[PDB]
């Protein structure tokens, strides 16, 4: 579907992906840890039976009634962990989320209640803006002609130097801020 | 122990604006609530009277207030 | 990381604990009657609520 | 920018269909314009017309919150297909399913209520009996007039 | 409730309506029938500031009832004997109006009865 | 800071209804792998918990206690 | 509320975990160890590992992530970066 | 009658006092909550008086 | 001092809290008794109910014809 | 203080309190309270400002207008006698306005303070009210935000033409 | 009126002998002591108006918008001073002596006893607004919404010109106070018709009513912020005071003839805040509000009652001020980002606490949150809207349904959410933005402890 | 079986249940290639101008001004009157303006009839 380093997802990705899915459903269905238990060995039987199968077709048309029956069987509401897309606490800390450039244009005045962190924060820019043209000049030998063909970075070759387009990763906000 | 640094947007403009607003508010703000009271204690309001015959009153000596007379 | 050792907490569900034990039995004491209560009914008629909710 | 990166006619033959792909940054077989009957739309590309619930939660976008990318063609009902607006999920039951079951709820629950309206409940008493004419000058009744006696007896 | 059924299910010629009733004169089958007795004022009522709905033929026992819970102030639990009086004979009033009711329906099946018998010879 | 966890020989599905999922998977064919990492809320301090009725009459008995007590003090006082 | 985490105490769960595991010999594993070829484990069993710690740490793995994580130093990795642990 | 208005009017007042308090605020606020908290406390107080008043 | 965090086991309590809770729920259930014992009225019944078929036509007013 | 003929207000009638019970009532002790700690500092204070208020006395008047011509007797187009017409029937509408809301206070007083029994006890506010609103409605309705003299005028001769026509078909 | 007139002229040597940095300070200086000094204004009776001379008048309807007026000319020499910063000078204070000149025509504007030297005015108020849209916007198409505003105005202004000679003529004077006295009614023919409709579409226009409103979406965008300003918070009003002293003379042939145009402006109202819900500007979405909020006010002077003229004019005021405000948001907005699109820069209360709370009382004061008298002018001209019909309740609650929606999805779009990532140069609040702010809100809030100065001459 | 999913405009297909996903030919492998490319490209464009040190300011985007100049700038330039737009015009312009000016026109002519006959209470009505 929408994947950042492939283009597509293999049939084993598929099977794995329903096989949590339906499991995940099925704990939500039976909410007693030993129900649950039971069903999901059954699940995992289930599964199991038709592991070795070498028809391309018949591991497909398997694949496709099986989703089938996940549709038909699914809770209306399934269990979405807090923090999980969709969740109760989904997206709850963005509001206290600020980027860390918001920091330059604080006064001189409360810039010296914090003397060390603001030095600390001084060398770090200055070893991001000296690493910034090494770093794109590494990635500008490294992409093949017509343009990148995934979205994976290449990592820092040599010693010394830090790899490309690392700042806005490494210095991202905390999960509790 | 493990206490961390908090980034925020930077709040010192903000207060800044706020208290110049309130200091430049209340400049006035004081002395004309002191003079209202000591206007409204020791000057005081006006008391209905009928107008004796044969005088005329001026326009302003229609209303109660001090201030709205003057 | 169960706890429920804080003072406010304790003390907000003890005060609302206290009003949902005695607050219907005093404020409907104390209010005056501003309608006639309809108190004669029969035996089924009585016993409606309690036994749906038993059921 | 420049007058050649922004949108334009109604492409009729393939080469400005081919350009008008580039343009958008999309491939030439997925770029559909819409129909030209002249409704204003020019070659703005046909997007599949899915809210933005239905991308990946997990993928990084560019934009996380909106769960769109820099650079991709935008599509035409972006502010109405947003997360906070019109949803376009797919569903546990089918949508006709739903409308039947809720419609029917709904008018069996009026139907009833009209019938019960109909045939109410009551208790076996007569009516209730008030002393001074039924509270003629209680109820706002003027003095000087006289009323028509209501007189009630006992039983 | 099984007048509810009588009058839906059976047949609305016996039962009664209770929106227009009674339909029979009070001295029909009651010799010498004498009237309810009012207690309390007009005026005592009016300077009290009963509900309208609460001034029925027995508005003593709760002008009693309001002064015994306005003298008695802070002890709100002080008086349920003037109460207790005031439902009963509220208890009372309500026995009245069931006997109303079937004395409306006794005479209603009695009336059927004598047209099925007037049917029966004419 | 440092937190020690506890042994894991402990967690055994014996006494436990893991056991009887156990034993009905053995009539079927199939086993269950986590059965042990389940165990630790059936022993322990979660073990036999009351039922609903238990749990709708608690403290019953001193509140009964004290009713019998406050009657009787009622009926004593009253002479 | 909300006890910190460090790479011990997530090396020790994760390990208590993957020891409790019926399909692998407790003195066999350790912290690097991998799954198909060290332990002998299909794809479901790294799956159901998978999903066992999402259940014991209470926050859910994406599968494009869960696919790549081989051996316990790769789970203790990724739940240090998801929740920003030695700071 | 002045015992009833008054306690009533001055229970709004003493409601509507802690939002001028913070708005004409500089420095933080010296547990602000509590200060809230023990005005609504004050408050139901003055507003259970009247109540009585209408009880009696 | 505070409660300490336990991994896969009961939690520490408090004697003060197990104290307050039974307190309270012996609290409810004495106030239940007691006021059923007292009342028993607005949950049984006031008055009797009088059946209706029970009158006499008499007493009624009903002429026999 | 105020003209209490313009606004009746009936004798106040308060019961003797009969303390029943032997439990003191909290609201006597309040009452103590209130007149020892707020009464008395707010009565010595309001004594101290009328003090202050009676070294200096100055009065201010009712403005009076003496009445003049209105536009029965005004020619047409004759812009002086019609501005004076216009600015006395302007200020006899303001006049009537407030009359009509003095009548409205009466009868929110009287539906308050009778309580209860208010349906039986506020018939005579009841009929001020509708006399004097009828008047209003007959004096001054449907004219307009563009209202003057000459729309009243044309009215009034149009309801009197109407009244003559039914008197005449009723005699 | 001259001791307003005469310190307005004498403005214009003040910011042409200054120095090169104090003319910002100078014409702030002197604006605001003169429109402290347009407090005089409110000597007014119950009876008679306050007659000053043979030229100039002011009664109760006029003295509110003057007073806005006075005051709205110091916040816009606040306002757009930071986009001519690098300006050249002589340009400066040709910028500022357009806004001098402007606030010259407007206050002889409202005073004008005579009724053509209000159409003089009205219309030499075209040429400094044409100027400053056309000269310092910013976009490409500034000279089309210039053409645009100047052609419609035009094109409904000369027949109100033909027709206010033909009553000259005809009735002998247009002095507002002869007519009072002098008039006569008007009876129904096609002569009345085509009088009553020349009469009526030059103020139709500039309100402007809706299928005619085509002008605004372009001259308050691609307008500069003072532009803007001045032309959502008075130039709108111009219209509403045109069609109150105007209406005096068109009875009764106004009970028919007003019947198309209070269905135009009925519907158009929903269709305007239909077509805020999907905008993507936030300027267009700003200006289509200032269409919706002048309809209603066009069906309250249609329908002629008392209640519905004090609601007009006080809605005229309120929706002045708020106008100004939002476009001045809007424009900081800008200034930060340099795009006017509204899901570029997003969550900006994480960045800009203080103006997200500005930004939060502007959008409570567009939905008339009581006791704004926003609120009070809406809920006047219900009321009377009401009287006139009972169907006017569906449309006016479909009306309050959909404003408040765009509304809060104005605040909830640029305010709430998460940040832009890629946006870096969101700088704090300057103390001048924020001092423009509060010097739009306090006001507006202080009136709602006393609106009966802004309620009408028949309040 | 089990009751096929029927899609509607409002409740869409699932990824899981399209008959094309499951496609493994090799003409739709190259497409999503392509696909991958087109927007593996684009984030490099958008990640090199993100991550400059030197760069203060707003990184814009050409989609979203052409998605602006799409949505307000080129409506006219690409209409044409036909039986369609005049069609749609016509009923939306002119419909509701007529349907509601003979609503209101009924309604007030049946309150000004009855109001003429007294036949209307109007007892305490001074507000207007
Ligand atoms: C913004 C765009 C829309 C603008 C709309 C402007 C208004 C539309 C109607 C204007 C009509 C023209 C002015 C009429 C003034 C009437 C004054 C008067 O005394 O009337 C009574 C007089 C009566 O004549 P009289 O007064 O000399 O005679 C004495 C009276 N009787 C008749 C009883 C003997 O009316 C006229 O003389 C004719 C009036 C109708 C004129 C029709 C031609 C113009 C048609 C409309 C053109 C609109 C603008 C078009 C261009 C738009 C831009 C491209
Ligand atoms: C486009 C942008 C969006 C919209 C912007 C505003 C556009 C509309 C503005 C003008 C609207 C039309 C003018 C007002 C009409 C009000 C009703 C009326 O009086 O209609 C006239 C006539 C009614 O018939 P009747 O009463 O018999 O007329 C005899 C009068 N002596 O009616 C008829 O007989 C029917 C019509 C006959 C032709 C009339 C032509 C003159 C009027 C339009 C110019
Ligand atoms: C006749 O049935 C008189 C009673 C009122 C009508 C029927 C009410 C039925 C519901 C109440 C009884 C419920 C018993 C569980």
């Amino acid at each position: 579907a929408f994947l950042p380093s492939a283009a597509y997802l293999t049939h084993q990705q598929k099977v794995l992906q329903l096989y949590k899915r339906a499991l995940r459903h099925l704990e939500s269905r039976c909410v007693h840890r030993d129900k649950y238990r039971y069903f999901a060995c059954l699940l995992r039987a289930r599964f199991d039976e038709h592991k070795n199968e070498k028809d391309m077709v018949k591991a497909t048309q398997l694949l496709r009634e099986a989703e089938k029956e996940f549709w038909h069987g699914q809770h209306p509401q399934p269990y979405i962990f807090p923090e999980s897309p969709g969740g109760t606490s989904y997206e709850r800390y963005e509001c206290y989320k600020v980027p860390e450039w918001c920091l330059d244009d604080w006064h001189p005045s409360e810039k010296a209640m914090y003397p060390d962190y603001f030095a600390k924060r001084e060398q770090w820019k200055k070893l991001r803006r000296e690493s910034w043209e090494r770093e794109v000049k590494q990635l500008q030998e490294e992409t093949p002609v017509g343009g990148p063909r995934t979205e994976a970075l290449p990592p820092a070759r040599k010693q010394g130097d830090l790899p490309p387009l690392w700042w806005h990763i490494v210095t991202r906000p905390r999960e509790r801020p | 122990g493990k206490r961390l640094f908090i980034i925020k947007p930077s709040g010192f403009y903000d207060k800044r604006f706020l208290k110049l607003l309130r200091f430049y508010i209340l400049l006035t703000g004081i002395p004309v609530v002191i003079g209202i009271t000591l206007i409204n204690v020791f000057i005081g309001e006006a008391e209905l009277a009928e107008i004796p015959e044969g005088y005329v009153p001026e326009h302003w000596e229609y209303f109660k207030h001090p201030i709205s007379r003057w | 990381n169960i706890n429920e050792n804080n003072p406010f907490l304790i003390n907000s569900i003890k005060r609302l604990l206290i009003g949902s034990l005695f607050a219907g039995f005093i404020i409907s004491n104390n209010i005056p009657p501003m309608t006639i209560p309809q108190m004669t009914m029969p035996h089924y008629l009585k016993m409606t609520a309690l036994t749906v909710t038993i059921l | 920018i420049t007058k050649d990166m922004l949108p334009g006619p109604y492409p009729k033959t393939p080469e400005e269909r081919a350009a008008a792909a580039k343009k958008y940054n999309m491939r030439v077989e997925d770029y559909e314009p819409y129909p030209d009957d002249g409704m204003g739309y020019g070659d703005y590309p046909k997007l599949p017309d899915r809210s933005q619930q239905e991308r990946d939660p997990w993928y990084d976008w560019d934009h996380p919150d909106l769960r769109l990318n820099w650079g991709e063609p935008m599509h035409w009902d972006l502010d109405m297909y947003i997360r906070n607006r019109v949803d376009t999920s797919p569903t546990p039951v089918n949508w006709n399913l739903m409308c039947k079951h809720l419609f029917g709820f709904v008018a069996f629950m009026l139907f009833m209520f009209w019938v019960g309206e109909t045939y109410p409940t009551y208790q076996p008493v007569g009516p209730k009996q008030y002393p001074y004419n039924n509270l003629y000058l209680e109820r706002g009744g003027d003095p000087n007039k006289e009323p028509e006696p209501v007189v009630h007896y006992e039983i | 409730g099984a007048h509810l059924a009588r009058r839906y299910l059976g047949d609305a010629s016996v039962e009664p309506e209770p929106l227009r009733m009674p339909t029979f004169p009070p001295d029909y089958g009651f010799p010498e029938r004498k009237e309810r007795e009012m207690v309390a004022t007009q005026q005592e009522m009016n300077d009290a500031q009963l509900v309208l709905q609460q001034r029925d033929y027995c508005a003593h026992y709760l002008i009693r009832f309001l002064k015994c819970k306005r003298d008695s102030f802070p002890n709100f639990l002080a008086c349920k004997h003037e109460q207790h009086d005031w439902d009963y004979c509220e208890h009372l009033d309500y026995v009245k109006r069931m006997k109303e009711f079937e004395r409306e329906r006794r005479l209603l099946q009695r009336k059927k009865r004598r047209e099925q018998r007037e049917a029966d010879m004419a | 800071s440092k937190m020690e966890l506890p042994d894991y020989k402990q967690w055994k599905i014996e006494g436990t209804p893991l056991e009887t999922v156990q034993e009905k998977l053995a009539a079927r064919g199939l086993r269950d792998p986590w059965g042990r990492n389940e165990a630790w809320r059936y022993m322990g301090g979660f073990a036999n918990n009351v039922s609903f009725v238990g749990a709708l009459l608690k403290g019953f008995k001193w509140g009964f206690a004290a009713f019998v007590v406050a009657v009787g003090a009622e009926y004593y006082l009253e002479s | 509320d909300a006890p910190p985490l460090t790479l011990e105490g997530i090396k020790d769960r994760v390990l208590y975990v993957l020891k409790l595991y019926d399909k692998i010999d407790p003195e066999k594993l350790s912290v690097n160890s991998h799954f198909m070829k060290d332990l002998g484990l299909d794809s479901l069993d790294q799956v159901e590992i998978i999903m066992a710690m999402e259940d014991e740490f209470g926050f859910e793995i994406p599968d494009i992530d869960a696919e790549k994580l081989m051996c316990p130093q790769e789970i203790v990795d990724y739940i240090a970066d998801k929740k920003d642990v030695y700071e | 009658m002045n015992l009833f208005s008054s306690l009533t009017l001055v229970t709004l007042i003493l409601l509507t006092m802690p939002i001028a308090a913070i708005n004409f605020n500089t420095h933080k606020f010296t547990n602000y909550p509590l200060y809230v908290k023990t005005t609504i406390s004050c408050a139901f107080i003055t507003s259970m008086i009247p109540t009585m008043m209408f009880i009696h | 001092a505070h409660i300490e965090p336990r991994y896969r086991q009961f939690p520490q309590l408090t004697r003060s809290q197990v104290i307050q809770a039974e307190f309270f729920s012996a609290t409810m259930w004495f106030w239940i008794l007691w006021r059923f014992w007292h009342d028993s009225d607005a949950v049984l019944g006031h008055f009797p109910y009088p059946d209706p078929s029970q009158w006499t036509d008499e007493e009624l007013g009903i002429p026999p014809d | 203080s105020w003209d209490k003929d313009v606004y009746p207000e009936p004798p106040r009638r308060t019961p003797a309190p009969s303390p029943q019970t032997s439990l003191p009532n909290p609201i006597t002790y309040l009452t103590k309270a209130f007149d020892l700690l707020v009464d008395r500092p707010v009565t010595l204070v309001r004594e101290f400002i009328e003090r202050q208020h009676a070294k200096n006395k100055y009065y201010y008047y009712h403005r009076e207008f003496r009445r003049v011509p209105d536009i029965t007797e005004c020619h047409e187009k004759d812009v002086l006698c019609m501005f004076e017409a216009e600015m006395q029937w302007k200020r006899d509408y303001k006049v009537d306005q407030e009359i009509v809301n003095i009548i409205q206070e009466r009868l929110k007083a009287c539906q308050q303070r009778e309580g209860e029994s208010h349906r039986q006890n506020c018939a005579k506010e009841l009929q001020q009210f509708t006399q004097v609103v009828k008047a209003y409605q007959d004096r001054y309705h449907d004219l307009g935000a563009h209202y003057s003299a000459r729309k009243c005028l044309a009215k009034q001769k149009q309801r009197m033409l109407a009244e003559r026509k039914a008197t005449k078909e009723a005699a | 009126m001259l001791k307003y007139i005469i310190p307005t002229m004498m403005l214009m040597p003040l910011t042409w002998l200054s120095k090169n940095s104090m003319i910002w300070i100078n014409t702030t200086l002197h604006s605001l002591l003169i429109s402290l000094t347009s407090l005089l204004l409110l000597n007014q009776f119950g009876d008679n108006s306050l007659n000053f001379s043979l030229t100039f008048f002011s009664d109760s309807l006029s003295t509110p918008l003057l007073i806005l007026t006075m005051w709205l000319l110091p916040l816009m020499l606040m306002a757009s001073q930071h986009h001519l910063s690098k300006e050249n000078l002589a340009r400066k204070k040709l910028f500022i002596s357009m806004l001098i000149l402007l606030q010259l025509f407007l206050i002889m504007t409202f005073t004008a006893t005579e009724l053509i030297f209000f159409y003089i005015m009205f219309e030499a108020t075209l040429v400094p607004t044409l100027i400053i849209i056309t000269r310092w916007g910013n976009q490409t198409e500034r000279l089309n919404a210039g053409l645009y505003f100047l052609f419609y105005t035009l094109a409904g202004s000369l027949p109100l010109l033909v027709a206010l000679i033909y009553i000259q003529n005809t009735m002998g004077s247009l002095n507002f106070l002869i007519l009072q006295y002098w008039v006569q009614p008007m009876p129904n023919s096609w002569s009345n018709t085509f009088m009553w409709l020349a009469c009526m579409m030059a103020f139709m226009v500039k309100m402007p009513l809706y299928g005619l409103h085509l002008w605004l979406p372009k001259a308050h965008v691609e307008a500069p912020i003072a532009g803007s300003m001045v032309l959502a918070a008075i130039l709108l009003k111009l219209g509403g005071y045109g069609m109150m002293r105007i209406t005096l003379l068109l009875n009764p042939i106004t009970d028919f003839m007003a019947y198309p145009f209070i269905m135009l402006s009925l519907w158009g109202m929903i269709m305007t805040s239909s077509i805020c819900l999907r905008q993507t500007d936030l300027k267009s979405l700003i200006a289509y509000s200032s269409v919706s909020h002048m309809a209603l006010v066009i069906v309250a002077i249609l329908i002629q009652t008392p209640w519905s003229y004090m609601g007009a004019t006080a809605l005229m005021i309120a929706h002045g001020l708020t106008s100004s405000m939002l476009f001045c948001l809007a424009n900081s907005n800008y200034e930060r980002v340099h795009s006017r699109t509204m899901i570029l820069a997003r969550g900006l209360q994480t960045l800009l606490p203080l103006m997200a709370a500005w930004w939060l009382l502007a959008s409570l004061t567009n939905l008339a949150l009581p006791p704004s008298i926003n609120l009070i002018g809406e809920l006047f001209v219900v009321m009377s809207t009401f009287s006139w019909s009972n169907i006017t309740i569906i449309l006016m609650g479909l009306n309050m349904v959909i404003t408040a929606l765009y509304s809060l999805y104005m605040l909830i779009t640029t305010q709430r959410g998460k940040h832009t990532h890629h946006i870096n140069n969101i700088l704090p609040s300057f103390t001048r933005e924020n001092a423009l702010m509060s010097l739009h809100m306090l006001p507006l809030l202080l009136l709602s402890l006393n609106p009966k100065i802004i309620l009408g001459p028949l309040y | 079986s089990f009751p096929k999913y029927e899609p509607s405009r409002l409740a869409s297909l699932p990824t899981t249940l399209d008959p094309a996903e499951y496609d493994i030919s090799s003409e739709t492998r190259k497409a999503q290639a392509e696909r991958l490319a087109i927007r593996s490209r684009l984030k490099r464009e958008y990640q090199l101008q993100y991550n400059d040190p030197s760069r203060r300011g707003v990184v814009e985007d050409p989609a979203l001004i052409r998605w602006t100049c799409a949505r307000s700038a080129n409506v006219y330039p690409n209409f044409r009157p036909n039986t369609k737009t005049s069609l749609l015009g016509a009923l939306f312009g002119i419909g509701p303006l007529i349907f509601w000016y003979y609503v209101f026109k009924t309604d007030r002519d049946r309150k000004e009839k009855l109001i003429q006959e007294g036949k209307l209470d109007r007892t305490f009505n001074i507000s207007y």
